[PDB]
């Protein structure tokens, strides 16, 4: 337990160390997130070895990176584990998915303390403005049932989920916000869904969620009154899919120093728990 | 389904106290010492509210 | 000492309100006699069916049960009634199944170790005619066991279900009061009441399933017998107006020996001592003598005084313009400085003296004093004459009390000295102002005493300047005698009266005379 | 210290009367309370012949 | 008032009076304008009930809080009557309704002063950057015809609307913009329209137009040089409506403070 | 400086600066409200002009006075969209409708301050002599129900309005006045009426009830204890109609400088009013 | 510990045995004493 409870005494040596994209070369891993359709575009069963060739010149060393295949975002938003130490995510704008990829950036952008929820034994409620409820999976149905302070029911019966409020519809992921400070007898099916109470926080250090298409105004916020817009946030414009990677690669260092991976790692991907 | 919970009253309880606070920032001086020197015993708090 | 007492009270009024709170759940919807005791009593019961084809009961019920019987005691031949019924009883039920051919007991009570078994008794002896003030009573009865009999369900077809066994132990706990209503007259007693501990055997249903259940159920409970006795011997131990007589007793109180009555802290178990009651009376009753006094004048005035205090150190942003004869803003001087909310006939100064005593004055005592305190000698006062009365029943001890607070020594002063000068505030009317030494009058001031007197220790002057100055005249006064006499010392002050006798004895005397209410 | 105690006892005496009403008709009046049973059927054949 | 003339002191006393939200949750109402597809979605009779004792949790006395539902954005565009202090209005993207969006964020963002103009017998003119004309009703239809400095048409006929130039066909609002400094003989559909002249400015310490949907903004502004991002200007992530709602109540205060209370008067924002 | 409170120097430079009539015919609007009755009994089709050209002659640019056609006491008490800066309505004394044009009066010669009221979902309660409820539409019929601090009905069962106590009986403008500090469930035909929430006070610096007929006599206090006459408040001797509007024209500034701006409206106001 | 409403009625239970033993009634006699001394008159069974 070394850490904190001591001051770093600035002084200014001003001694400059320098580069930093060395070290990163010789002892990183880059992984690439993309979808099938981006794949399916380039047609070629030498497309992952031909761009790896060509990350030799930005300076990544043959077994440095890596090619993983989401085929949809919903999918993707479920088995995100993380495998590499640098993670830039290639995403297609589907405008009719927009939340579903609002929800995965908000996952993968970020950081995640969660831990397991009950749903069948006790009536739970949201701490602070970054207490959510995070719950992915098959289908994601999640009705719910704000108690008042009696364990009653408000606007409906804690006893026929018939009268509860749905606020998901068979998602894939998804992060549910309740006012503040208020039990809820929450209804979710299970079956297909898992739902687990996350704590928010530190922004991602990795993943560059690569924005194709559009034109486009991110809100990641479940607020209303703010919009963040972060350096691990980048956005490219559409030709085609060939044009996309090899700009990905020739700006791979500039797209990896908008993120720096020491405090990745983590020890897999997403969630967290400490249960 | 009705055994459990795990909150009550605090929301109310973790609000109110936003609200005293600010009523603090008048209270006089002298007027408050003296409210001090008189045995404010049971009987007397539970008097007004 | 009255100190105490008094305010001891105010301080333990929270408690009103729980035992008020108890005998409304509870509430509904000299000479000694003797006499062993044979108490015969036996249960009732109520079985009620189901309609439809018959294989269903509905209810098994206790229900209460009359005796009455003749038994000799000390060679007289006595008549006894007695009625028998139980409470805290538990409903068990059997489910055969849903179909109109399964046996069925919607509801069939058991009494178990959490219920209770009451037996009424009245006799027609003179002793138990004669107990309507009873001062205390125990039974010393030995135990009885009731056992359940048999009870048949007659099914429309075959083999017929029979619940047996079941008992319980029953053992005299606590004895009260009590009184039964018939359709003209009353039947006085002090019914005792049963609890309950559970016995062999235990009780089933053949052919079913349930069996070895501890109780006793309702469905035959007397088995057959024709009562059930306990047995014993039990001891018992027995025994607008009001005002003109307190004054009259008042009269007579001597002198040396009440002051000093008031200089031991009379408080709460000390007052209700010599009362001698009947039941919970000086009980509930030092309770309701409390339910009198959050009630009353000296109540609601303290709990003014209070508010007057935070309310004017709460608002300050927006305080009272009010206004203040002295330095500044503080309930005791100023609020009465201006809220001379009453009116007409003589001088300035008097008024707010006088509204500044109010305030001041009575009300300081609850709080922090030095000396025999005014009302230190009002308890002496009640202590003593609730005392050469005898009297027990309640509808008397409260109020008397407050009312006595609210109306004792309707008038009097106080000083505050500091520097070698008395400041005293003659309540109503009066105020003077002394070089503490060579008791001397100088200008006195609503400025110098605003202050002074807001914040520090004042002294219920038991002697004021008149009897004073005409003391120190006619006699010497040593300058350390007198120093003493200032903050009312308990000592100095007792000799005197002791000793001495001259004047002295009548600023104390005609004080008791005032605490007349 | 043991001054308060000891004497603090005797002082709040007139409660044990309160408190001990309780018990005697706390208990002489009572409530009737509940079994919870009914986990399963008590299921049995319904008819001799 | 009858005072603006002396300033006012600028000493640092440094003394913040503390909180600002007690005031607001005591004395404000609050005024939540949404959709009729918004309340569809819920299903509930009770939703406004339920959502009310929820608004006691951030703070909001029970007879606060009140509930308007327009069906369209472009009635809830035509007879403007805002009715509580604080306005929080939700409004559901719908692409091809953009700029009749666009045209009632500009109203109720901000604030407007209008004085009435008689197409019939006087020509008019806008004069700053600031004069537009801002018509709403039924079915709003404007034709417009420049005139020279003599009162005659340029690249038309004052006399035939045949060859006016149409800059608006049939719409529910339409805040109209003209070459400054230059007359023009108008040639609105008064009987389903109603054309006045409004000088802008102050804005609107009320409003915060919450957007569901897309991505995008939207510049309030007539010109191209300009782009105003204001905090009244809130978005958020489309789900479910009972989510939005949750959210809104969840951060009450933020959104109010996000406003103020200045700026209330009569409803209707057009000043005849 | 003007979103706040600012209090003026009181030196005595004693210095009138002169007219004030001579910026109020330049820069103001005088908008007439008649009945219908009262165009008609002119029958001219050409009375609103010549009395414009009239209007010159005090001082009124030709674009200046607009003329406003209530048809009832009733309707006008609905639409008060009063238009211009200045407003003259003119009432003729009809004495079935006395308190229809009492309600009327206490709406334009006051500045009201209104929230609108759920019926439906919250029962109400007023504060002071200040809060009262201000309702007006097509018919407007209230029936109330006093509630004890339980929330429960005083000679009513807060479930069924027949046991209600009817307080209004299809009214086209109603000032309800209920006993102060008080809740009550309310209700009203809101199909046809609107009653919405005002509390009272700054007065009117425009309207000038001007009526005719009668031995006149309005009450604005809802009280019994106050009777208020203002300036505001005028009253003329009806013989015809064309010999009102002379004596409106004849009168103009003498009307309007019993009148004057709109202080709560002016632009140095526009934060606390407007 | 322990104290199933022990301690509780107990510590009730601890008076309803003071009040009933010397420390008790003593306290109750050297009152009277007094009262009884100014009060009504000195029972005289020999007195100095």
């Amino acid at each position: 337990n070394y850490g904190i409870n001591l001051p770093i005494t600035g002084s200014m040596d001003t001694a400059y160390a320098n580069s930093t994209q060395e070290e990163t070369f010789l002892t990183s891993t880059l992984c690439l997130y993309y979808p099938t359709e981006a794949a399916t575009e380039i047609n070629d069963n030498s497309w992952k070895d031909t761009l790896s060739q060509l990350f030799l010149t930005k300076g990544w060393p043959t077994g440095s990176v890596y090619f993983k295949e989401y085929t949809d975002i919903a999918s993707f938003s479920v088995d995100p584990q993380l495998y590499c130490d640098y993670n830039v995510v290639l995403m297609k704008y589907d405008a009719t998915l927009q939340l579903d990829m609002s929800e995965l950036a908000d996952l993968i952008l970020n950081e995640w303390l969660c831990n397991p929820m009950d749903i069948t034994l006790y009536y739970y409620q949201q701490t602070d403005e970054a207490n959510k409820w995070i719950s992915m999976g098959s289908s994601c149905t999640i009705k719910v049932c704000p108690l008042n302070t009696q364990t009653l029911g408000i606007g409906c019966l804690t006893t026929d989920t018939a009268t509860f409020e749905e606020v998901a519809t068979a998602e894939k992921l998804v992060i549910t916000d309740v006012v503040d400070g208020v039990n809820h007898k929450l209804d979710v099916t299970t079956a297909t869904c898992t739902i687990r109470n996350c704590k928010k926080l530190g922004p991602r250090e990795n993943v560059a969620v690569i924005q194709v298409g559009g034109s486009d105004v991110l809100d990641i916020t479940a607020d209303p009154t703010t919009a963040p817009q972060t350096e691990r946030m980048m956005r490219i414009n559409w030709k085609k899919w060939w044009q996309v990677f090899y700009t990905v690669v020739d700006y791979v260092n500039q797209i990896i120093q908008a993120m720096s991976k020491r405090s990745r790692s983590l020890n897999s991907a997403a969630f967290y728990y400490r249960i | 389904n009705s055994v459990t919970v795990r909150q009550d009253l605090e929301r109310q309880l973790g609000e109110l106290r936003e609200e005293f606070n600010a009523l603090s920032q008048e209270i006089a001086m002298s007027q408050l010492i003296d409210l001090a020197l008189l045995p404010l015993d049971m009987f007397s708090m539970f008097s007004g509210i | 000492m009255a100190s105490l007492i008094y305010r001891q009270l105010l301080t333990n009024s929270y408690t009103v309100d729980l035992s008020d709170e108890i005998q409304e759940i509870g509430s509904t919807k000299e000479m000694q006699y003797n006499r062993d005791i044979t108490i015969r009593f036996k249960f009732a019961s109520s079985i009620v069916k189901s309609g439809g084809l018959g294989y269903k009961w509905s209810e098994i019920s206790f229900k209460p049960a009359n005796y009455q019987y003749t038994y000799t005691r000390d060679g007289e031949e006595v008549t006894a009634h007695t009625t028998c019924s139980v409470n805290g009883m538990n409903d068990f039920n059997f489910n055969g199944g849903s179909l109109p051919t399964d046996f069925v007991i919607s509801r069939y009570e058991v009494i178990k170790e959490n219920s209770y078994v009451y037996v009424d008794y009245w006799d027609d002896s003179q002793a138990f005619r004669n107990m309507v003030y009873v001062r205390s009573l125990a039974a010393n009865l030995n135990s009885v066991i009731c056992t359940g009999g048999d009870y048949s369900f007659a099914l429309p077809v075959g083999q017929w279900p029979v619940m047996t066994g079941g008992a319980v132990s029953l053992h005299s706990a606590g004895v009260t009061l009590s009184t039964q209503f018939t359709d003209f007259v009353s039947l006085n007693s002090l019914r005792f009441r049963f609890r309950l501990t559970v016995e062999e055997p235990s009780f089933s249903i053949t052919r079913t399933r349930v069996s070895r259940l501890y109780g006793l159920p309702a469905a035959n409970p007397n088995n057959g017998k024709e009562y059930y006795e306990v047995a014993g011997r039990f001891s018992l131990i027995s025994l607008g107006e009001l005002r003109e007589e307190f004054n009259a007793l008042s009269q007579e109180i001597a002198m040396s020996q009440l002051i000093d009555l008031a200089l031991l802290p009379l408080d709460m178990f000390s007052m209700f001592s010599g009362i001698k009651s009947t039941i919970d009376a000086a009980k509930s009753m030092a309770t309701s003598v409390m339910k009198k006094f959050k009630k009353s004048g000296l109540a609601n005035s303290v709990s003014t005084l209070t508010d007057s205090l935070s309310d004017a150190a709460s608002s300050i942003s927006r305080g009272a313009s009010i206004r203040s004869v002295g330095s500044s803003a503080s309930a005791w001087t100023d609020v009465s400085t201006q809220i001379t909310d009453v009116s007409s006939s003589v001088s300035s100064i008097s008024t707010q003296t006088s509204t500044i005593s109010r305030r001041l004055r009575l009300k300081e005592m609850a709080t922090q004093t030095e000396g025999m305190n005014f009302d230190d000698i009002s308890a002496a006062v009640l202590k003593t004459k609730i005392d050469r009365s005898t009297q027990i029943s309640p509808n008397t001890l409260p109020d008397i009390v407050t009312e006595a607070s609210e109306k004792f020594i309707p008038n009097r002063a106080y000083r505050v000295i500091n520097n070698d000068e008395v400041f005293e505030a003659g309540t109503d009317g009066r105020f003077f102002a002394y070089r503490v030494e060579t008791f001397d009058e100088i200008p006195f001031d609503v400025q110098k005493f605003a202050d002074l007197v807001t914040d520090s220790p004042v002294i219920s002057a038991i002697i004021d300047f008149k009897t004073l100055k005409n003391l120190n005249d006619n006699y010497g006064i040593s300058r350390q005698q007198a120093f003493n006499l200032l903050r009312s010392d308990p000592r100095v002050l007792r000799e005197f009266i002791n000793q001495d006798n001259p004047i002295i004895r009548n600023r104390i005397e005609q004080l008791i005379m005032q605490c007349r209410l | 210290m043991a001054s308060l105690i000891y004497r603090q006892l005797l002082t709040n005496s007139y409660t044990v009367d309160l408190s001990d009403e309780i018990q005697e008709i706390g208990s002489t009046k009572t409530q009737n309370v509940t079994i919870n049973l009914g986990p399963f059927a008590q299921t049995g054949y319904a008819p001799v012949n």
